[PDB]
RNA sequence: UAAAUUAUGGUCAAUUGUUAGUAUUCAUAUUAAUUUUUUUAAAUGUUUUAUCAUUUUAUAAAGGUUUAUUUUUGAAAGAUUUUUUGUAUAAAAUUUUAGGAAUAGUUAAUAAUAAUUUAUAAUUUUGAUUAGAUUGUUUUGUUAAUGCUAUUAGAUGGGUGUGGAAAAAUAAAAAAAAUAAUUAAUAUAU
């Protein structure tokens, strides 16, 4: 029940330095940007008091709101933030878009991942995690052939491949039976020396049983 | 066993006193030739004409300047070709007087006596663009200043020591350095006032105000 | 100043000092006339006030709201017998009038 | 500490201009800077570890508990 | 010199005061020797862009390598063999002749 | 504390006073317990530890040695505090138990950092990755193990720290019984160090802890021990050790170069040890703290040729295969590379047979100090030189 | 004259007693004895109605 | 504004004596020297006083 | 006496008036006049007491002349404690003379309060003593000025050994042992 930083040598010089008339503005900015806050319901309420008190909020305030919505999987809250950032023309960073992409991917909202991916596809340099939420959205609807096109879209954009990208793309080659697609994926993991996940190991053992491609090429 | 006390800079530097009965005789040339006799060509390697430092820790921290120095054990001493010029009161006074009398005669090099506060003032004048270069700068006795000229006349117009009589020295406060930076109601980066700090670093009047220090004032030049 | 005065050295130029007086007169004594940095704190009270020990005020938009200076006729002395002025000691005495104006 | 006794005997504190009247005059005004518009997310990030570098302790100093 | 560096109080004019020194000499070197300060990625890239794509590129510097690099723990006991050898060398004679 | 009549101890009285019988003594547990007792002290516990009735030079050397022990123990205290902070930070960010952090993997680190980055916490992922990166180099329980053992052996060597580890009032954790413990874990740990580590004085002097006499006598005892296990038939008369196989295995202790180097003298070449191994000749020199004397301490090429010619005259070895090489050692300590070069050049031992003969050589992690650059330049120009053939 | 004159931010962001430097005020040993005896006499005053 | 030491000394004089200093102390007075003795017959053996001698230790 | 190393593969300047502070008029400023103003004529009531007495009431001026200064343990403050006990008597330091030479109730030691002794004593040409001028004092004035020029806080070995302290022959307050009066302005002439 106290502001965590009170004053007298903790606030920057250009703001005057502990103007006590704005002591509530200094305490409100630390609650908005608290990295240890995990209550998403308070984060939406803390935006409404910074809107009322006239507190200027940059992209770091909205990224802290979108971060807290991913463990409770608040897909409705992540879209109302991006509606407001588009309403005020505050462009979200790639970490903030990746939070709303992950909040909608874990809620099985595949139609809403694809429309928020297409909003920031050409303009923003999206991440492999931002491509991963589109992979998990395609695989949730049985689009395992279409989920491999996201991996080709990630390769065309110059975004490198991470071990969580190989984990879900090798699972997409199971239902699609795309053994020629997983031939390029398995050769790329050995050249890049990535650790193979337990879900990626069983995906390679199933396709090497059906197509017999690892035994005739001597790659294990 | 009682040992004799070494008294003076000549006995503490270990002077041979080869000339009979004279203690104030110059020794650098004979000692340089004996040190050149000391070195030998080792065959299964000799030294170069670049300057040398007696310790490996005495190398300059700049990697480009370290290419111009090498490590000689006892051959790093007695370096140089020019000797101490004669015919005043202070080495700063003589350093200002020789440059002032040689810039009027339109000469290329001025042989000035090398002290600690002289070569630092020369380095500050070379940084500000008043001096084109130097010759034999590692010599601890005297070095040559290569002057700068542009379209007939000299770059250095007025060069005056702080001890104008040659005797009375002055200690500048940082208030004096801020006065010298803002003199006659303008901002003065034109006239260069040089001082020596308590850390024996030769610093102009701009960098003295930059870190809020003063020093003993040496000379002005513009 | 000697007895009952905090001045330790002359303002601008001094005879040559040695030892701790040389380091004190040029670097380490107090100086409130420095417009960039206040006189320093001891260790370790200078590291945490690094961002505050620069400049005077960060504004540089100071709209002057006081009375305007008088250019003709210029009054040399401003001496008033006052009744409720508690700064009347500081408001008298010869002061140097040098500013932006 | 300021105090003002009213003519009816009431002891009240001083107003802001009444408190500033006892100092030297400050005759400027800032018509631009508004402190709720300060940036706080990118570069201006005051950390609690920077305030923990002073190492304020109650066992090593008991002035706070005494007050 | 430029004339505005002689009369005006702007701070990069302090760059005009000193002599010309090399940019590889003033900046700290790398693992191979002297290096330009614009050739290291962490200097030329601003800090607000070092969050999304930067670690996505540089994931391979930390989490890629051989099986002995990725599957071997490095926080184990590194002096158990010396301890066992000194214990068995103290135990086995058990006498001073 | 220091009493009237306390004396500093050598290795013999440390061996005799702390001679107790123990069975299966835990090195790491007693080490952590004694260091936990050390870290719970204040600075005022380090004040009155110098014995009073001693001359001023001996008191100054004892004060320097105790200050070195205090600063190395403070450095290990802040390192252990950083270690516990990093382990607690990893166990708090991940959610894994604390005791299984040290047995974790890099694939597990990649999975946990990818899980933290998937939830949108790049700051916590960077903190976890940096804590694990600075935990892989420092997080072993035996990290500075030989240095900590030599610190506790030095605390026993002072003689005034033995009563500072007992007579404490503690509480039982489960029953809350206030009692006074008389158990001294420092005495048990020093007894186990003396019993198991028979060459703890050699490691103590080689790490630079001995400020009184240096490491030269420990170097001579180390070379005599390594000669007795390679020649296996050794006679030792005073300062001369000889093998009687007919093949030349001779160690000659010439002089101590600290007192032999007269400051202000012109005499080129003063060595400490002379080792003749077969046809090879090694002039083992410990460098001085004077940088103006290191250039005078190494002998000339003509002097080395004269020494090799004297070896040809005395030993009757023909001058066709006679090689003489200088060897320079650091002044106040002996790093790992110097001992490796001493085993390679002088005794002709590789790494595996030196680890078989010497068990504590693998965990010896002393390196050259960075602030002595002229010694490293001189040792690079000396140790990379070819054998001088007569 | 000086109608608008501001001071540094360091003056109003500083803590208490952080400007005092450590000064070694030496004195005579007779003054040491006198001040120690005076402080020991002032400490040992009996608690009456005046103390 | 930063007041000098003379402001503090004036404050001390005001708190001591009630006022700082009475004005009109200079007065530009013509101090004339009137000699009485003969030319080289001053009644002293070393220092012969023939002008207005200033009085003051440190001023 | 190293001998002109060849994608010239990136040019597009500067100025948006925001300042790290002794700044110089050989003729102008300070002094008296063209102008000063306003008064003042002494001869005087401090008070309580136990009554021809006792208790409280410690820096007026001229003169003479000083290199320097401060703090009573004692009286009061002041207390349900008490010995006239609560460290006051000291040091460094800086004056001037248009015609520059000697000085002394003298220096140190001391079983010596209150010096019958000892000594090759002490000050001074790095300026003494005497004679002259003489309170001192970053408080004044002037200037671009570490320059020149001014000063009025004070003290007082034979008046009385009283008093804690001589400062005692005269001061619009410093209200002086019962709330004399304490609203305000003249507060003095009256
Ligand atoms: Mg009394
Ligand atoms: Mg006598």
């Amino acid at each position: 029940m106290h502001p965590r930083l009170s004053g007298q040598g903790v606030f920057p010089r250009y703001g005057g330095g502990w103007m006590h008339q704005f002591g509530h503005v200094y305490a409100l900015q630390q609650e908005l940007l608290n990295a240890e806050a995990n209550n998403w319901f308070r984060a939406m309420e803390l935006w409404h008091t910074a809107r009322h008190e006239g507190v200027a909020m940059n992209v770091s305030h909205y990224t802290n709101i979108l971060r807290q919505c991913v463990p409770p999987t608040a897909w409705e809250a992540s879209l109302m933030v991006l509606k407001q950032m588009r309403r005020e023309n505050i462009r979200p960073d790639v970490v903030g878009v990746g939070c709303a992409l992950a909040a909608c991917a874990d809620a099985n909202r595949s139609e809403e991942v694809e429309k928020v991916f297409s909003c920031f596809s050409g303009k923003l340099k999206l991440d492999s995690i931002c491509y991963l939420a589109l992979i998990k959205a395609k695989m949730s609807r049985g689009g395992y052939a279409e989920a491999l096109a996201v991996g080709r879209e990630q390769d065309a954009d110059g975004v490198p491949f991470l071990p969580h990208t190989y984990t879900h793309l090798l699972e997409a080659a199971e239902v699609a039976d795309d053994g020629e697609m997983a031939l390029e994926l398995a050769r790329r993991m050995s050249s890049e020396q990535w650790p193979v996940s337990d879900r990626g190991r069983e995906a390679l053992k199933k396709l090497s049983t059906r197509h017999h491609w690892e035994e005739v090429a001597e790659y294990k | 066993q009682g040992h004799r006390l070494l008294h003076g800079k000549r006995e503490r530097e270990g002077s041979l006193f080869a000339v009979a009965n004279d203690v104030k005789r110059d020794e650098r040339l004979l000692r340089q030739q004996l040190n050149a006799l000391l070195e030998e060509e080792r065959m299964p390697t000799p030294l170069v004409d670049l300057p040398g430092v007696e310790r490996r820790r005495d190398l300059p921290a700049d990697p480009i300047t370290r290419l111009f120095f090498q490590h000689k054990g006892d051959h790093a001493l007695y370096y140089g070709t020019y000797d101490k010029p004669s015919v005043l009161y202070t080495p700063i006074y003589d350093f200002c007087h020789r440059i002032r009398e040689a810039t009027e005669q339109r000469k290329r090099f001025v042989v000035v006596p090398s002290t600690i506060e002289t070569r630092g003032c020369a380095r500050v004048m070379h940084d500000h663009g008043l001096v084109a270069g130097f010759r034999d700068f590692h010599n601890d006795r005297a070095f040559a200043v290569e002057l700068k000229y542009f379209q007939g006349d000299s770059t250095i117009n007025v060069i005056e020591p702080c001890s104008y009589d040659g005797r009375t020295e002055f200690e500048w406060s940082p208030k004096m350095m801020r006065r010298l930076l803002n003199t006659h109601g303008i901002h003065n980066r034109l006239v260069v006032y040089i001082c020596r700090t308590a850390d024996n670093r030769i610093i102009d009047h701009i960098h003295a105000v930059k870190e809020n220090i003063g020093g003993r004032g040496l000379m002005m030049v513009h | 100043g000697g007895p009952g005065s905090p001045v330790r050295g002359p303002g601008y130029y001094a005879p040559p000092m040695e030892g701790e007086h040389q380091r004190g007169y040029t670097a380490e004594w107090r100086d409130l006339r420095n417009p960039m940095r206040p006189p320093e704190f001891p260790t370790p009270w200078e590291r945490k006030y690094r961002q505050y020990a620069r400049g005077q005020h960060p504004s540089y938009d100071m709209v002057y709201a006081g009375p305007m200076p008088e250019i003709f006729p210029m009054r040399r002395d401003f001496r008033k017998p006052t009744r409720w002025d508690f700064h009347d000691i500081e408001k008298q005495g010869k002061y140097r009038t040098s500013g932006p104006y | 500490r300021f105090v003002i006794r009213q003519p009816d005997g009431t002891l009240r504190s001083a107003k802001m201009s009444e408190m500033r009247a006892w100092y030297w005059k400050e005759e400027w005004a800032d018509f631009r800077f508004w402190a709720p518009q300060m940036e706080w997310g990118i570069e201006n990030t005051p950390s609690q570890e920077q305030y923990q570098e002073h190492v304020p302790d109650t066992t090593d100093a008991d002035f706070r508990k005494q007050r | 010199k430029v004339p505005h560096s002689l009369i005006y109080n702007i701070y990069p004019y302090l760059e005009e005061i000193r002599r010309r020194k090399g940019m590889m000499a003033m900046h700290p070197p790398g693992k191979d020797g002297l290096l330009m300060p614009d050739r290291v990625v962490d200097n030329r890239l601003p800090d607000h862009l070092k969050r999304g794509y930067y670690d996505d590129v540089y994931w391979k510097d930390f989490f890629a390598g051989s099986d002995e690099h990725l599957n071997e723990p490095r926080m184990g006991l590194r002096g158990d063999e010396m301890r066992r050898r000194l214990e068995e060398a103290q135990t086995s004679p058990a006498p001073t002749t | 504390h220091a009493t009237y009549g306390a004396v500093p101890l050598t290795h013999s009285q440390v061996t005799s006073v702390y001679a107790t019988d123990g069975g299966k003594v835990d090195e790491l547990g007693l080490l952590e317990l004694v260091e936990e007792r050390i870290f719970s002290w204040k600075l005022n516990k380090w004040e009155m530890r110098i014995p009073p009735n001693l001359p001023n030079d001996q008191k100054e050397l004892i004060r320097q040695e105790q200050e070195n022990l205090k600063q190395i123990l403070s450095e290990w205290r802040k390192c252990f505090g950083a270690l516990n902070a990093d382990i607690l930070q990893i166990s708090s960010l991940t959610g894994v138990p604390k005791d299984v952090v040290r047995e974790k993997n890099r694939t597990w680190l990649q999975e946990e950092v990818a899980k933290l980055r998937w939830m949108g916490e790049v700051n916590k992922a960077a903190l976890l990755r940096d804590a694990f990166m600075r935990l892989e180099a420092f997080g072993s329980r035996d990290f500075m193990f030989m240095e900590r053992l030599c610190c506790i052996y030095g605390l026993a060597r002072q003689g005034t720290f033995d009563e500072a580890f007992t007579n404490y009032i503690t509480e039982d954790p489960v029953t809350n019984d206030i009692f006074v413990d008389e158990r001294n874990p420092f005495k048990e740990l020093v007894a186990h160090i003396v019993r198991n580590y028979s060459q703890i004085d050699i490691i103590y002097d080689f790490l630079g802890f001995n400020y009184s006499e240096g490491y030269r006598s420990s170097l001579r005892r180390y070379m005599e021990y390594l000669q007795c296990k390679t020649a296996e038939n050794v006679r030792a008369s005073g300062r001369l050790v000889t093998g009687d196989k007919g093949e030349h295995n001779i160690l000659f202790d010439y002089c101590v170069s600290r007192e032999s180097l007269v400051s202000g003298d012109s005499c080129q070449g003063i060595i400490d040890f002379l080792y003749i191994n077969g046809n090879d000749v090694t002039l083992i020199i410990i460098a001085s703290d004077n940088p103006w004397l290191r250039n005078r301490q190494l002998p000339h090429r003509r002097q080395m040729e004269g020494i090799a010619r004297r070896v040809c005259f005395v030993l009757g070895i023909p001058p066709s295969e006679v090689r003489i090489r200088n060897l320079l050692l650091p002044p106040t300590y002996l790093d790992k590379g110097s001992i490796v070069r001493l085993n390679d050049i002088v005794f002709r031992l590789s790494n595996e047979q030196s680890n078989l003969l010497i068990p504590w050589l693998t965990n010896y992690n002393k390196e050259l100090d960075p602030k002595d650059v002229d010694y490293t330049a001189l040792a690079k120009t000396t140790n990379e030189e070819e054998w001088l053939t007569l | 004259f000086r109608g608008a004159d501001t001071y540094s931010v360091k003056y109003c962001e500083q803590g208490r007693y952080e400007y005092q430097r450590y000064l070694m005020i030496n004195r005579f040993p007779s003054e040491y004895k006198k001040h120690f005896l005076s402080f020991l006499s002032n400490i040992r005053m009996s608690s009456g109605s005046a103390t | 504004p930063w007041w000098n030491f003379q402001t503090e000394h004036r404050q001390r004089c005001v708190l001591m004596y009630g006022g700082a200093r009475t004005k009109n102390t200079h007065n530009a007075n013509h101090r004339v020297f009137i000699k009485k003795y003969k030319r080289n017959a001053f009644p002293n053996r070393t220092r012969h006083h023939w002008a207005v001698s200033m009085t003051g230790v440190l001023s």
